């Protein structure tokens, strides 16, 4: 029971680091293209302002 | 019945069945049961460490 226990546990362990190291690079993609974004509308804002 | 001398040997007999029982029969018979019992309760103490 102390066995199987351990091998379940490392085995939760393993699948909750998993998920958490997706998600610190799924808000790395998040923050990249709201940088993007922010650069695009940036650019955008300047060259509408100076047609303008 | 006869009032014999038997009374004296006996108790030599008696007295060195004791000592010698209780030096070498009785010390390594109870340590062997309560080393075994020692092992079932560690069984305990080791289910409750799985689970917590």
């Amino acid at each position: 029971d102390l066995d199987l226990a351990k091998a379940s546990a490392t085995d939760q362990l393993k699948k909750a680091k998993a998920e958490a190291q997706v998600i610190i690079e799924q808000a790395n993609k998040r923050r990249s293209q709201i940088l993007d974004e922010a650069k695009a509308e940036a650019e955008q804002e300047r060259t509408k302002i100076v047609a303008q | 019945m006869n009032l014999n001398a038997t009374i004296l040997g006996q108790a030599i007999a008696f007295v060195l069945f004791v000592l010698f029982c209780m030096k070498y029969v009785w010390p390594p018979l109870m340590a062997a049961i309560e080393k075994r019992q020692k092992e079932i309760a560690d069984g305990l103490a080791s289910a409750e460490r799985a689970h917590k």
